[PDB]
């Protein structure tokens, strides 16, 4: 869709507008029993705009539709990088996510993390609608939106009432091992950036300048027990790869 | 042939990554019903309270007004131990969600259901309710003095609840509205220079496209579309220019100048099929300093003239409109009256005729209008 | 000194002298652009030529003909600051004299019947600004240069990769700069093959017969003769010695009865010298020595009339006998050796099947045009238009140099069109270099790239448009009535523009111009593109393409490259650095003749300078001129080694003739490492500019140049005396003697003042002058963003100590002081804007009011009448800017309808809210508003208050000049007067307006008074004309887009602060991100108690290797120990002998600097405000690599009573108790990058989905979700969290009504999931079953 109430056709609609033309003319043809050599040629472009169509230039010239690029078959979306098995099945964007900076906590311990109170509000937003419910705040769904909306005074006592005990997972691409994803508990602070603690940085391979972190959080009571059993930072000392310890001092200490 | 000596920048980059662009898909958007659905799914109803509500909402239209009674519901619910009660409940309990007031079946009840949701602070809400409840159309028709009467206050007290009223909102659910609307882009221009009425088509909206000719039959089918487009704009052209011609007066002098002119007149101007001229002309806009009209607009009908000829119907509601906007307020001009007077300039035109223009220009009848 | 340089002198620590100046730094755009535009009477430049090229223009029937003229650009309609503002190109119309001449029939040659001339329009050209930027619809753009192969020939190889027997194959490229490209190539069976534009493989004889050749040419061009006599013997042969070489004997050598070499015994050079002794000629060869001898030519018997033989075929016994018994004594072959000489012709020929003219041309057309029948009159025109023929083939004149160059040709004129020679040579050298004479060409070489800019390319632009306006006016000039019609009439202008236009808008080499800071312009304008149009490509670039080369000494920069997939193929351009008349760059030297290096300076190229010898900048030099060593290091033929004296030729002119200039603006460059130097040099170009400017306290002398040179601050063109000064004007009154005759001699500067830049940073402009003091040419009057008094200044300096401190600089972190953020050190101003366009609508005009129906007064609060915003208004997230109504629609409407518009009005049920709105998260104060309406349209009140704001400036600019040139009129009335023994008191008390009410006696008195009244009455009658005529200009309507009615625009400007989070950096590559703000008592303190400002990790500088930044800490130290010193004989009264005394000593101070400051002629007042400006520290300049030694660094430091060592003992803030060890603390330079945490911070947790897909969208603008990739997915494998991958994979992405229901009960206080099927795998089986297949679950 254009601007002005008009649209533009795209590549598959292009193909199929073509193959569809030259069958209505080669039946028109048919029907009029025309002379044989036209009906030939007639085949033969039929016969390419069908191939073109099923997959572009894997015989002869690619057929392209403006500025000398290639249209887009039905086998370019299937295959390739930007094809449905590697950009939409074998990964994909998700919701409860966010990124941000990351800085250093020195303070913090081996399975605390910080987190800007800003972006836990956006994150924990459900389980703070739940929770205001509970409790007779808001009788309504709305009321609870409306209030959260305002960001008034309870809401915040609410926040750290609903992430108490509930884990966070922190990723930093790329994830060259399994050490690039790990859970921790949130504490809530001030500010815009992440706080990490400094002996996880030498698995992460993470250094502060400028390094960008994301955080998923898990729903089901499953995923939190799975988050604090197999992925917290306490449970990942010793490398798979060679049993010698990872969460080991440097630089200052 | 001007160059615009002012105008916005687009918000990009002139030069894309060399990478080709992903396909277009799209992106959802929040409608009422998707907001009112939503918040249908986070309240506690039952099985056949959701089916209710479901079937309900389906029936809301874009100002949030309930379109169907209760009983095409009931019905198209298919089950029959549920009574039109349950149906009531269900739609006491939809019309509280956000906006307030909405799925509501008429003015009244929005009003009433937008009233109660107040506090009994508020200074006068019961004489509010008491005129919503009982009398709409003494408000609505301007009295002021039977309402006196019949509500026992003074008035500074109405006064008050009337302020209250134009307070509150007729229609709660155009809050959720759509985006950006649309715009139109004009095909053909019309300027004047020399004392003339210069017609041109959109130089923007036109391009040339490249000639492929150079792997070479194809060739020659490439060249019909050229001509065919050729043909079809030489077309547009020369039907806007004949109609842009033959509506020189109104181009001028504005409204009350146009001519009684058909589809037979450009067919024999142009040596064409009327057919052809009803197809062209069908949804595309001419720009004028005057504003944007669409192709077909200055078609119509006509009325006889006593001294010979004919009255474009366009030219006798702009000469009642123009009558109507200077009449006495103390006594609004009748339908009779108007065609009295408009019955000394060769207009002649029935009662009826009058009235249907009337309406056609919703302007209220004479002793609605009355100060 | 000048005026500008005497206030504040930067000490200077060089030592090597400078013999060239830095010269502009925007030449290579602007001669460019000049070239392009400016009129060539010999029409080789610009577009004289494109208008020659094509020009006349003559029918099919030749009966008529076009013949350009000349041309001219007018003057433009807006100016830079106009178009800016408004939103248009700052162009030129291009108007064309064009002459049309008709013919006549049955009359010898042309008769001239009728000529018509006319100037006709041609389109819009856009202008280049002062500072080699275009306006292109209102932002300003940049063309970069492009480096391209050169057009030419080039001989190049494969290395053995394209056969496993790694045999080399050799080609011939010849590439024009317009036409079709050849290619002669050699295979692995030793066969000459040739190409045209990359099509099929052809014999290469094939080229030979169409130019009309016979084999028997062919073997005489390509071979050496040898001619064998039958002297009625047993065919005696005439032999040469040289010939023999390499071979070896199957014969007995004798002559003159004696035997030179035995049957069987390889010949050696001593053989060949005792036969060119004996001077031996007649040798006897046995017939069996002709088994494969070849003829070469065709042989007849006299008497028989038949063929002997046909060319280029073996002799055989029994063909020898056959032409000796038919009376042949001579027969005529080819010398065809194995080393040497080789047989490469002979075999193409053989493998060629075509022996004739007409064949090989059928065979060419079948070839170029195949799937039609051929045609010998068509495939001879396609051959003749294929290389002969101008319209289509042409080699440029540096083509044709580089072609004559290439082949050791003397000449350098020539023809763009190929010839027989040409091709000949081509081919002849190519075998010559198969026979091991000769060398393959280095295509990294820069003699073979040229550099390209911006007029070449849009000549080219303008001639493509011209061609297919050519194309266009031979059709209407075949057939019409020859008088009725004009020139105009035939012309288009519409595809010169739409060209033109779409080549300066929406090239790929047209990009935005960078806008932090000048060095980002400079930079971005002197940048070198290897990418673009006939270019190379990211993914066919290869690998050496990507490396240094040694052609690129003091050419091309090393260091400057950005990192990444585009590393190697983007260049900065080194300082010194210009191109030849044809494109190649070249760099100065200084000429050394008899071992005096003296200062004459010449431009070498990199061919030329491969062939002499240059010594190097560092060398030592005596008084006279003569070297101070016997062996000097030298640079020869690519190598560096030592030389003598006398040896050496050229020198080089500056030590940082090498360097780019972000690369030269590094203090201490030659102590860091080459990528902690670019990293540096990357960074130092995204530095915001902050609200204070600082200048660097160490710095390297080219602060000056890049400041001035940008186009930043307000140079002033002529001298004079500060007239009036102002924080917003300046006005100069020239001096006497370069002002022009009649002329008021003032100068107006009008300052820029919060403006929007490219990145919404502010650019704004301060005044550096004071009221009447004098000013000279050249000097500067305003700073720009980033600049303080003509001084190039990015960061801020601070007070930095190399410590740990309690983790907060762990892993290149920053801690920073509060002391930084309560002085607003690092704050910065962010400026945007937002538009609101009215336009029309098929249900009436969209209007702008502030009567919306649903809105509460509240939020109307702070719009005027109008509908627009107050100026200063604070405005956070969905405050309401411009209000307007959109007509919502036309109904017969309905009873409901009736009561709806009775009881809450009309206005109310015509129209809806389509309000413009500040977007959610963002703040800002509105500090400008602008109001466009189309003309014809009635104006409100908003308009005509800008008007009236927009015309009273220039009313005050017309009076000033006006004044001045009335008060200049009135001294001569007066003196006048006063000449003819007037009452000098009376007029003195009368007004001077009751002078002109007078009058003078009946001499020539009153003739001058009549004469000084008609010139007052005719200067304010001219004035009142420049008044009215500014009046129309300011007050003119508006021609917009065709629908569109108002467009109001809004500036919002905010203030930005420091905060964790952000990313700060230094010169040295020393990146790292503030983690702390520090309350002022726990940072650590000095003896004195000062506090220090930040706190880095001394770890960061050994790993790293940017050992500089600590030099620079130590030196910044010392410059700021001297002001203190100063500072304190200026808090007491201290007298200006000793002040200037002391600073005196301390510019003396150093170990043979070139710089001589003399104090002696400094007045007392220079000397305090040279002083008051020093008060705060020194500033001192050291060359990129002739910089200050430590030596001299600690004799700074103990002038300044300071620790030498550098190092100094602190105290903890918390405990008061002395840390260990002694500390180094300094002052630094700190930059503030643009990347802020307040754009990086996101979260989601529920928004839009795709439309197809059903997946979350992507990006912050998008408000999208996170990417959870394939590796993702594999760690979650790897851990074995079975149900996190299932609930990443369904109910956060795709599960729609898994989505719902996992949100319905995370409400409800119950988490568990059931998840369903994603909507990506349904669309994937329907995509496959698109395709014909059927793919389907089961059971
Ligand atoms: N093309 C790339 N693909 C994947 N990861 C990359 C790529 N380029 C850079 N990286 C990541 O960036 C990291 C580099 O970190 P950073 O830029 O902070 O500097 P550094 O290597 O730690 O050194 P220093 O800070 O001392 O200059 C790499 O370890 C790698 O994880
Ligand atoms: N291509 C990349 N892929 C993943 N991470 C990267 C990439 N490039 C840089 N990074 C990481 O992101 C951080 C910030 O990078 P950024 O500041 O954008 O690069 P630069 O410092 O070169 O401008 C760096 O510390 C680096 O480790
Ligand atoms: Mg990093």
């Amino acid at each position: 869709p254009l601007d002005g109430g008009r649209f533009a056709t795209s590549d598959l609609n292009d193909l199929y507008r073509r193959v569809i033309n030259r069958n209505n003319r080669l039946k028109r043809l048919l029907d009029l029993a025309a002379p044989d050599i036209i009906v030939r040629n007639e085949k033969r472009m039929l016969q390419e705009a069908v191939d073109a169509l099923l997959d572009n230039g894997r015989r002869g010239r690619a057929i392209t539709g403006s500025n000398k690029r290639p249209l887009k078959s039905l086998a370019d979306m299937i295959k390739g990088k930007q094809g449905r098995f590697r950009q939409n099945l074998l990964g994909k964007r998700v919701d409860y996510s966010g990124r941000s900076v990351i800085t250093v906590g020195p303070y913090l311990r081996l399975h605390q993390c910080g987190l800007p109170k800003k972006m836990a509000l956006e994150l924990f937003k459900p389980f703070i609608y739940g929770k205001l419910e509970l409790r007779g705040l808001a009788t309504t769904i709305k009321a609870a939106k409306k209030m959260v909306e305002r960001e008034e005074a309870v809401v915040w006592d609410i926040l750290d009432e609903v992430i108490r005990e509930h884990p966070v997972l922190l990723n930093r691409a790329p994830t060259l091992h399994r050490l690039g994803i790990q859970a921790f508990e949130p504490v809530l602070i001030e500010g815009k950036a992440i706080q990490l603690h400094p002996l996880v940085c030498a698995a992460y391979n993470a250094d502060f300048d400028g390094d960008q972190m994301a955080v998923h959080v898990p729903l089901t009571l499953e995923a939190q027990l799975e988050a604090r059993a197999l992925m917290m930072s306490t449970n990942n000392i010793l490398s798979p790869a060679n049993g010698e310890p990872i969460i080991v001092p440097s630089q200052d200490v | 042939d001007t160059i615009y000596t002012a105008g916005t920048p687009s918000g990009t980059s002139g030069d894309y990554i060399d990478d080709e662009l992903p396909v277009y898909q799209g992106e959802t958007t929040q409608t009422l019903q998707d907001y009112l659905m939503w918040q249908v799914e986070l309240t506690p109803f039952s099985d056949t309270d959701r089916a209710i509500a479901t079937s309900i909402v389906d029936a809301v239209d874009e100002t949030g007004y309930l379109t169907v009674p209760l009983e095409d519901i009931l019905e198209s619910i298919g089950d029959e131990e549920i009574d039109i009660d349950e149906v009531e409940a269900v739609l006491k309990r939809i019309q509280r969600f956000d906006p307030v007031g909405v799925a509501a079946k008429d003015l009244r009840d929005c009003l009433l259901i937008q009233l109660s949701q107040f506090d009994k602070t508020t200074p006068w809400l019961e004489e509010a309710r008491l005129i919503i409840s009982d009398h709409l159309d003494l408000l609505a028709n301007h009295d002021f003095r039977t309402l006196m009467r019949v509500t026992r206050l003074k008035e500074d007290v109405l006064k008050e609840a009337v302020n209250l009223i134009q307070s509150l909102d007729p229609r709660p659910g155009q809050s959720i509205q759509t985006g950006e609307p649309e715009y139109v882009i004009p095909d053909v221009l019309v300027r004047k220079h020399n004392g003339h009425w210069t017609v041109e088509l959109n130089s923007d909206s036109i391009p040339r496209l490249q000639i492929n000719q150079h792997y070479a039959s194809n060739l020659q089918d490439a060249k019909w579309l050229i001509k065919s487009l050729e043909s079809r704009n030489d077309t547009l052209l020369r039907v806007s220019r004949c109609i842009v011609e033959q509506q020189q007066a109104f181009f001028e002098q504005g409204e009350e100048y146009m001519k009684p002119m058909v589809l037979a007149d450009i067919a024999q101007a142009v040596e064409m099929h009327e057919s052809t001229i009803s197809r062209v002309t069908t949804q595309k806009y001419l720009h004028s300093p005057r504003g944007i009209f669409e192709l077909k607009y200055f078609f119509s009908s006509h009325v006889n003239t006593e001294g010979g000829g004919e009255a474009s119907s366009t030219a006798i509601r702009a000469l009642v409109k123009k009558l109507i906007a200077a009449e006495n307020p103390a006594k609004p001009l009748s339908d009779s009256k108007l065609t009295s007077l408009l019955s000394e300039q060769g207009i002649m035109v029935a009662r009826r005729t009058v009235a249907k223009y009337r309406e056609s220009l919703s302007i209220p009848p004479s002793n609605q209008r009355k100060q | 000194y000048s005026y500008t340089e005497k206030k504040r002198i930067r000490k200077d620590f060089g030592k090597r002298p400078q013999v060239l100046d830095v010269p502009y730094l925007l030449s290579i755009q602007l001669d460019s652009f000049q070239k392009f535009i400016e009129q060539d009477p010999e029409g080789q430049y610009g577009l004289e030529a494109a208008f020659r090229s094509v020009f006349p223009i003559q029918s099919y029937s030749g009966n008529s003909e076009l013949q350009y003229v000349s041309y001219r650009l007018g003057e433009p309609v807006f100016d830079v600051q106009e178009c800016q503002i408004r939103g248009v190109t700052y162009s030129a119309p291009l108007r064309v004299k064009l002459r049309l001449v008709i013919y006549e029939r049955e009359a010898p040659e042309g008769t001239v019947k009728d000529i018509k001339e006319q100037e006709v329009y041609m389109g819009e050209i856009p202008l280049m600004t002062d500072n080699g930027t275009f306006v292109i619809n209102g932002t300003e753009r940049v063309i970069v240069s492009q480096l391209h192969r050169s057009p030419g020939v080039f001989f190049d190889s494969d290395k053995g990769k394209t056969h496993s027997s790694g045999k080399v194959l050799y080609n011939a490229r010849i590439i024009p700069y317009r036409g079709s490209w050849l290619d002669f190539e050699f295979d692995p069976k030793d066969n000459l093959f040739v190409r045209i534009d990359r099509r099929r493989k052809l014999p290469a004889t094939i080229i030979l017969r169409a130019l009309n050749y016979t084999t028997e040419q062919i073997l005489d061009l390509f071979f050496e003769k040898v001619i064998f006599e039958i002297r009625d013997n047993k065919l005696q042969m005439e032999l040469v010695p040289e010939r023999l070489r390499g071979e070896t004997a199957s014969f007995d050598i004798e002559a003159n009865g004696k035997v030179y070499v035995e049957k069987g015994r390889r010949i050696t050079a001593r053989h060949i010298r005792q036969l060119e002794k004996d001077d031996v000629k007649l040798i006897e060869v046995p017939v069996e020595y002709i088994a494969g001898k070849v003829v070469a030519k065709d042989y007849i018997d006299e008497s028989t009339g038949e063929l002997i033989c046909a060319a280029n075929m073996e002799l055989s016994l029994d063909l020898l006998a056959k032409l000796s018994q038919s009376g042949h004594k001579r027969i005529e072959t080819l010398f065809t050796n194995d080393l040497d000489h080789g047989p490469y012709i002979s075999e193409t020929l053989r493998v060629d099947p075509t022996n004739d003219r007409l064949s090989a041309l059928v065979e060419i057309y079948r070839m170029m045009r195949p799937g039609e029948p051929p045609t010998r009159e068509a495939a001879e025109s396609l051959f003749e238009n294929l290389f002969f023929s101008e319209d289509r083939y042409d080699l440029s004149a540096v083509g044709r140099m580089k072609f004559n160059r290439s082949l050791l040709r003397e000449e350098i004129e020539g023809s763009g069109i190929l010839s027989k020679d040409d091709i000949i040579d081509v081919m002849k050298k190519l075998i010559d270099i198969r026979n091991g004479k000769g060398e393959v060409d280095d295509i990294d070489h820069l003699g073979n790239r040229r550099i390209r800019s911006v007029g070449e390319m849009a000549e080219n632009q303008f001639r493509v448009g011209l061609v297919r306006v050519e194309r266009a006016v031979k059709e209407r000039l075949s057939l019409g009535d020859l008088d009725t019609l004009m020139p105009q009439d035939m012309i288009n202008a519409k595809p010169i523009s739409a060209a033109v236009k779409e080549f300066f808008g929406s090239s790929q080499l047209s990009q935005f111009m960078d806008q932090n800071n000048p060095l980002s312009e400079i930079t971005h304008k002197r940048r070198i593109s290897a990418l673009g149009p006939g270019g190379l490509t990211r993914e066919r670039a290869g690998f050496e393409v990507r490396d240094v080369h040694p052609t690129h000494y003091g050419r091309v920069c090393p260091i400057e490259t950005p990192e990444g997939p585009n590393i190697g193929l983007i260049n900065s351009l080194s300082v010194y650095a210009q191109t030849n008349e044809y494109g190649f760059l070249e760099t100065p030297y200084r000429k050394v003749t008899d071992g005096v290096v003296t200062d004459e300076i010449h431009y070498l190229s990199a061919i030329e300078e491969g062939n002499y010898v240059i010594a190097q900048a560092n060398s030592n030099l005596d008084e006279e001129g003569h070297f101070v060593e016997d062996l000097v290091t030298c640079r020869s033929k690519g190598e560096s080694s030592l030389f003598s004296r006398d040896q050496v030729d050229y020198m080089d002119v500056s030590t940082q003739q090498v360097v780019s200039v972000g690369a030269s603006l590094i203090p201490f460059l030659e102590h860091d490492d080459a990528n902690r130097a670019l990293m540096g040099a990357n960074m130092q170009r995204q530095a915001v500019p902050t609200l204070r400017a600082d200048k660097p306290l160490v710095g390297t002398g080219m602060e000056r140049a890049v400041a001035v040179d940008s186009g930043v601050t307000a140079v002033a063109k002529r001298g004079g005396v500060v007239q009036y000064v102002d924080a917003s004007r300046i006005v100069i009154k020239v001096n006497e003697d370069e002002m022009y005759p009649g002329e008021a001699g003032i100068d107006i500067y009008n300052l820029t003042k919060y403006t929007r830049s490219n990145q919404n940073t502010c650019i704004n402009q301060m005044p550096c002058v004071s009221l009447g003091e004098p000013v000279e040419r050249g000097d500067v009057l305003a700073d720009g963003p980033s600049t303080d008094l003509g001084e190039l200044a990015l960061g801020q300096n601070m007070r930095v100590a190399f410590m740990p401190w309690n983790g907060y600089n762990f892993e290149d972190s920053i801690l920073v002081s509060e002391r930084v953020v309560q002085e607003d050190r690092f704050t910065t101003i962010h400026i945007q804007e937002l538009a609101c366009v009215s336009r029309d609508t098929k249900l009436g005009p969209e209007e702008i009011t502030a009567d919306i129906p649903n809105v509460g007064e509240a939020a109307l609060s702070k719009l005027d009448e109008s509908g627009i915003v107050y100026i200063g208004a604070e405005v956070t997230g969905g405050d309401i800017l411009v209000g307007k109504v959109t007509p919502k629609g036309e109904t017969q409407l309905t009873p409901e309808e009736k009561l709806l518009r009775a009881i809450f009005g009309e206005k109310a049920s015509d129209v809806k809210d389509s309000s413009l709105r500040v977007p959610n998260g963002v703040s800002g104060t509105v500090i400008d508003v602008q109001v466009f309406t189309r003309d014809g349209v009635e104006k409100d009140k908003r308009a005509l208050e800008i008007e009236e704001m927009q015309l009273k400036q220039a009313k005050k600019d017309l009076s000033e000049e006006l004044q001045i040139l009335e008060a200049g009129l009135f001294s001569r009335i007066r003196a006048v007067l006063v000449a003819g023994g007037v009452e000098a008191e009376k007029l003195d008390k009368l007004p001077r307006d009751r002078w002109l009410e007078l009058g003078l006696t009946d001499e020539e008195k009153q003739n001058q008074l009549e004469q000084l009244a008609e010139q007052y009455d005719e200067l304010k009658h001219e004035f009142e004309k420049k008044l009215e005529a500014k009046r129309r200009k300011i007050t003119q309507g508006d021609d917009l887009a065709p629908g569109v009615l108002k467009i109001v625009k809004v500036y919002l400007a905010v203030k930005r602060r420091i905060q964790p989070g952000d990313k700060m950096a230094g010169r040295h590559g020393n990146k790292g991100v503030i983690s702390k703000i520090n309350p002022i008592e726990d940072m650590p303190y000095d003896e004195n108690g000062t506090p220090v400002d930040i706190v880095l990790n001394p770890l960061g500088v050994p790993s790293r290797m940017n050992i500089g930044q600590i030099l620079e800490t130590h030196l910044g130290m010392a410059a700021k120990g001297i002001g203190d010193k100063i500072n304190a004989m200026l808090k007491q009264q201290q007298e200006v002998a000793k002040l200037r005394e002391f600073i005196q000593r301390a510019y003396d101070l150093g170990a043979d600097v070139r710089q001589k400051v003399d104090l002696s002629t400094f007045s007392d007042e220079e000397v305090m405000r040279l002083a008051e400006n020093l008060r705060k520290g020194m500033p001192i300049a050291t060359p990129v690599f002739d910089g200050a030694k430590e030596a001299e660094i600690k004799e700074l430091l103990k002038l300044g009573d300071l620790p030498t060592s550098g190092q100094i003992r602190l105290y903890d803030g918390r405990t008061g108790e002395q840390f260990e060890r002694p500390v180094t603390v300094g002052y630094m330079y700190m930059l503030k990058l643009n990347h802020l945490v307040d754009d990086k911070m996101h979260a989601r947790s529920t928004g839009s989905y795709s439309l197809v897909t059903q997946q979350p969208l992507g990006g912050k603008a998008q408000f999208g979700g996170q990417r959870f990739g394939e590796m993702e997915v594999w760690a979650l494998e790897a851990y074995g969290a079975a149900y996190t991958l299932q609930e990443m994979l369904t109910v956060k992405s795709d599960d729609v009504n898994g989505r719902t229901k996992m949100y319905k009960n995370i409400v409800d206080g119950n988490h568990q999931m059931e998840p369903g099927m994603p909507e990506s795998f349904n669309v994937l089986l329907k995509e496959i079953r698109s395709l014909g297949i059927n793919i389907e679950l089961e059971d």
